[PDB]
RNA sequence: GACAUUGUGAAGAGUCAGACUCU
RNA sequence: ACCGGGGGCAUUCGUAUCAUUACGCGAGAGGUGAAAUUCGUGGACCGUAGUGAGACGCCCAACAGCGAAAGCAUUUGCCAAGAAUGUCUUCAUUAAUCAAGAACGAAAGUCAGAGGUUCGAAGGCGAUUAGAUACCGCCCUAGUUCUGACCGUAAACGAUGCCAUCUCGCGAUUCGGAGGGUGCCCUGCCGAGGAGCAUCCGGAAACGAAAGUCUUUCGGUUCCGGGGGUAGUAUGGUUGCAAAG
């Protein structure tokens, strides 16, 4: 539960980047 | 079940047979039909007619455990056989 | 040559009604326009005449089946249950 | 560092083992890993067997027993002291302790 | 006092059991449309074979269902049988294979009884091997043999005879002596018996039973 | 106008030299040239019409008779069926499960056809076009297209009118409302999306 | 009030002793079990909720029930021990032994004692999560 | 809801003194 | 009289949970470290007997078995498949590993249709706390179950690729065989597994009968690593309904 939350954070950031680029 | 398929294959390889309703009737009438194999999906009237001919000719009727597609496949043909008559068992023990 | 990559028979609808609706209709359209093996004559000649009615081109038998399929899973299960009860 | 040769379980020749719910905490633990104990005890405590016998309505009545197969997960087992931590050498000892 | 309305009745077990006196029940005295006899008809009482026949087989329990009331006597009949949880728990052992079977068998009287049988593999006399397992095919064969033996024993007789055979558990010993040809069985009991289908109550037959 | 195919079946008149033709919704699997046996002594076969008292629990039936002699009134839509839940010989009754999930008690002599109604799965293909719905209702009755009440004027609908298209009053109306007012969710026990089983 | 005793016959009720870790029931019925002579729970005898299951509460309830049974003429009790069972703990609570010993001391004869905790052939999912109760 | 259409029998309770009322 | 929780389809049974019916009881029940939210005289909780739904197959159950792995456990019926063992049966190099390519692939998740018992993300309350968007308790929605499709990822672990061969001792264990004695026992019995403790050598060590037979390096073959982050991120490509791979 330390790097898994980093993965979750990065996934949220990637989702936001996808929404912005779209 | 599994034995009848092997006996039928042996009959086809070595024996003599006629595939089809009309040839089966002719063979039954002229009395050279040792056995008559009949598919399970054959029309009921045709089934009764074949059985009556067999009873008249004193020959055995075997109700194959399959439809005409499977009977043709057992005979080794790429078409459908709904009735056949073996007239010479050849090197097989199909009659017994 | 394969004319359509994925749309298939539903290509008659062009770009209308939505991708998901067209996909949902594709399965049933293919099923209702396909040919089925007739359990009586054994030939692949069962074709839908109207919703629920299927005609065999060879033996001329008319069967009551599904709306878009020759037979339905529920009907198959009911037939199996009746056969099992008959056997035992 | 690998603490145990068996990796804390009893799983050999096996891919997956169904789990059990710990008697105390309720946590899911693999059956091989969970610590099991078979407890057979008198239905009445040793301090009241005599009272029940003297109050018995029969000349000779055999007092029944309670049989319980308890499964504990590692945490609750250690907390309840069903098992204890052992020295590095004593860890390999597999014989059950004297009762 | 709310207990002033209760009348006390005596439960009467049928004649398969030596001790025909079971115990004392109670019910509100008849009032308006509520009849004590009709309220009692349908009750179930759990008794021990230790309290019925005084045999060493105390662990066996019998359920008796009240079908008729005469005076202050509630005449009961067999309703179900089950072993005791303590006996079953003591029976279950590790390193031994447990064989369980159950079958629905029909009496000549119109009852269908579901009988549940339990058995265990036995250690031989001179056995060093700790475990007492066996091949699962042998387990299947033993289960089939147990089912067939139960069928042969029960079918052909009626409720009275089956209850008489259950009282000493003759079926258990017959199993332990016959099915042992494959793997010597130990501690075979008729774990339970329940009534699936029963005929309409026959008061004449119940009276003969009482 | 009907999604289930009809079966024309010919029977022999027992009392005169004549044949009688019957029209009934076909059960799936029924075919031309088949023999259908109707009566108390008919066996358990698809298409047979028998009293519900002779069927085992869990049997699937259609064309169930609500009352003995009404000639089949229940489970007649395509792909629908009822199930035989339970029997009671003492009262000579049977409990059955209807397509809507309701449970209903009928006399054991009520007749039903063994099997389910043919043409099932009809309402899985979308009617992608409005013309499809037009043709659908052209063969049934005048019930289409459907105009929203909020789109009307207050003279024709309780929901009509307003500078915004809004109902203005609760859509749930009581059972005993008058003829011109009973519009919306009539005697609704609840509203909103169903979360859970119901 | 009560049945007729044939000069020393043991009149038997059945005492269901449901001893959970939160409360204890001692509940007396007839052999059929469909009629209740008397029942008392630890919560009826103690005030604080923390000690509804205490041995003191169990023994007080047992004494009251024994008094009532002796009043009504019941002199023997078939015991039916019970825990929460089901998916919960199978071990009887701390009030079971106190209630049993209290009845024995009050003077009721003790018949057959049996444990009737409900045991499943297999269960629905237990209460806590897959990580259990973390406290 | 009441009255009339509305008839023929049982069981329980309550009123009375064989009737009424109810369920 | 093969062996096996290997797979699939039907089917039988089991208590338990919940709901509910009938009867009795009489004021608490539930829950906690303590409480409260909550349920309860409309008579709950508790008893005895039923009824209905869905889920799950306790105990037996193991350093036991099967499967390529993921995984697999109530009875019975049917279908196809398979290991080891036995073989003085047959073919005769047909083999090992494998870019690209393909099947399967826990749980969660997505789509559609049935089911909705239990539990239960999210949500809402009662607690605890300085706060408590948590741990604890109560009520629960998606989900958890089945059918038909998607995704293709797990500490998918033995953190050890596969094939062949050599190097030690002991006694146990599953299956089959051989020889004796009476299902069990015996044969320092033979193979095939799955392990354990006496262990050459190896290793930074922990430790490993392989992680040994390697500066005395060299049996065949596939994949992968090159100080720590940036970062499995940006961009491009591709698959996917989406999540994302």
């Amino acid at each position: 539960m330390r790097e898994k939350w980093r993965k979750k954070r990065m996934r949220r950031l990637k989702r936001k980047r996808r929404a912005a680029k779209k | 079940a599994e034995n009848i398929n092997s006996r039928l294959s042996m009959v086809m390889k070595t024996g003599q047979y006629v595939l089809g309703y009309k040839q089966t009737l002719k063979s039954l009438l002229n009395g050279k039909a040792k056995l008559v194999i009949i598919a399970n999906n054959t029309p009921p009237l045709r089934k009764s007619e074949i059985e009556y001919y067999a009873m008249l000719a004193k020959t055995g009727v075997h109700h194959y455990n399959g439809n005409n597609i499977e009977l043709g496949t057992a005979c080794g043909r790429l078409f459908r056989v709904c009735t056949l008559a073996v007239t010479d068992a050849g090197d097989s023990d199909i009659i017994l | 040559a394969k004319r359509t990559k994925k749309v298939g028979i539903v290509g008659k609808y062009g770009t209308r009604y939505g991708a998901s609706l067209r996909k949902m209709a594709k399965k049933l359209e293919v099923a209702q326009h396909s040919r089925y093996t007739c359990s009586f004559c054994g030939k692949e000649a069962m074709k839908r005449k109207a919703t629920g009615i299927w005609n065999c081109a060879k033996c001329h038998k008319v069967v009551a089946g599904g709306a878009y399929v020759y037979g339905t899973v529920t009907a198959a299960t009911v037939r199996s249950t009746i056969r099992r009860l008959r056997d035992l | 560092t690998f603490k145990r040769r068996n990796h804390g379980r009893n799983k050999k020749n096996r891919g997956h083992v169904a789990f059990i719910r710990c008697t105390n905490c309720g946590r899911c633990c693999p059956k091989d890993k969970a610590i099991k104990k078979f407890v057979v005890r008198n239905i009445v405590e040793a301090a009241a067997v005599r009272d029940i016998g003297d109050a018995s309505a029969y000349t000779q009545y055999a007092l029944p027993k309670l049989y319980h197969k308890l499964h504990y997960c590692i945490a609750c087992a250690i907390h309840s002291k069903v098992v204890r931590n052992r020295s590095r050498e004593a860890r390999r000892d597999r014989n059950p302790p004297p009762r | 006092d709310p207990f002033s309305r209760k009348e006390w009745y005596d439960i009467k077990a049928p004649n398969m059991f030596n001790t025909r006196q079971v115990g004392k029940t109670l019910i509100n005295r008849t009032q308006g449309t509520k009849i004590a006899s009709e309220g009692l008809k349908g009750r179930v009482f759990e008794v021990s074979l230790g309290d019925l026949n005084n045999s060493e087989a105390d662990f066996r329990k019998f359920k008796l269902i009240a079908e008729d009331v005469q005076g202050k006597n509630v005449l009961t009949n067999f309703h179900a049988m089950s072993m005791t949880h303590d006996k079953l728990c003591s029976i279950v052992k590790k390193w031994h294979t447990l064989i369980e079977a159950n079958t629905a068998v029909k009496t000549t009287d119109g009852y269908t009884l579901r009988v549940f049988v339990i058995a265990f593999t036995k250690k031989s006399v001179n056995q060093v091997k700790k475990t007492s397992y066996t091949k699962t095919s042998k387990i299947r064969k033993i289960r089939s043999e147990m089912i067939g033996c139960i069928e042969k024993e029960v079918t052909g007789c009626d409720l009275k005879e089956v209850v008489s055979k259950l009282i000493p558990d003759s079926i258990g010993k017959d199993i332990e002596k016959t099915c042992s040809k494959l793997y010597p069985l130990q501690e075979v009991y008729i774990r339970k018996v329940k009534i699936i289908k029963r005929p309409k109550v026959d008061l004449g037959r119940l009276h003969d039973l009482h | 106008g009907r999604g289930a195919p009809l079966a024309i079946i010919a029977f022999r008149d027992p009392y005169k030299y004549k044949t009688v033709k019957t029209t009934v919704v076909a059960a799936e699997g029924m075919h031309t040239g088949q023999f259908i046996h109707c009566g108390a002594k008919a066996q358990i076969q698809i298409g047979n019409i028998v009293p519900v008292g002779t069927l085992p629990e869990g049997t699937t039936i259609c064309n169930v008779e609500n009352k003995s002699g009404d000639r089949g009134v229940i489970a007649r839509a395509s792909g629908n069926y009822a199930t035989v839940i339970a029997h009671n010989p003492d009262t000579k009754k049977t409990r059955i499960r209807l397509p809507s999930g309701a449970k209903k008690v009928v006399q054991s002599v009520n007749r039903a056809m063994i099997g389910l109604v043919a043409g099932g799965g009809r309402t899985d293909k979308p009617l992608l076009k409005a013309g499809r719905s037009y043709h659908k209702y052209k063969a049934k009755r005048n019930s289409w297209p459907r105009v929203r009440g909020v789109a009307m004027n207050p003279v024709e609908h309780p929901h009509g009118g307003g500078n915004h298209q809004h109902i203005g009053h609760p859509s749930t109306v009581r059972r005993d409302a008058s003829a011109g007012k009973k519009v919306g969710l009539i005697a609704a026990r609840r509203t909103g999306r169903i979360r859970g089983g119901k | 009030l009560g049945p007729q005793a044939k000069e020393g016959e043991l009149i038997f009720g059945v005492a269901h002793i449901f001893a959970s870790f939160n409360d204890t029931f001692v509940h007396i019925t007839d052999i059929s079990g469909r009629e209740t002579i008397v029942r008392v729970t630890g919560g009826m005898k103690v005030k604080a909720d923390r000690d509804e299951s205490s041995p003191y509460a169990a023994m007080l309830a047992a004494q009251d029930v024994a008094d009532r049974c002796k009043q009504l003429g019941i002199n023997a009790l078939h015991i039916k021990l019970r825990a929460t069972g089901g998916t919960r703990t199978k071990t009887p609570g701390p009030g079971a032994q106190s209630a049993l010993r209290a009845l024995a001391r009050a003077g009721m004869k003790i018949g057959r004692i049996e444990d009737v905790t409900p045991i499943p052939s297999d269960c629905t999912r237990r209460k806590g999560g897959r990580r259990g109760r973390r406290l």
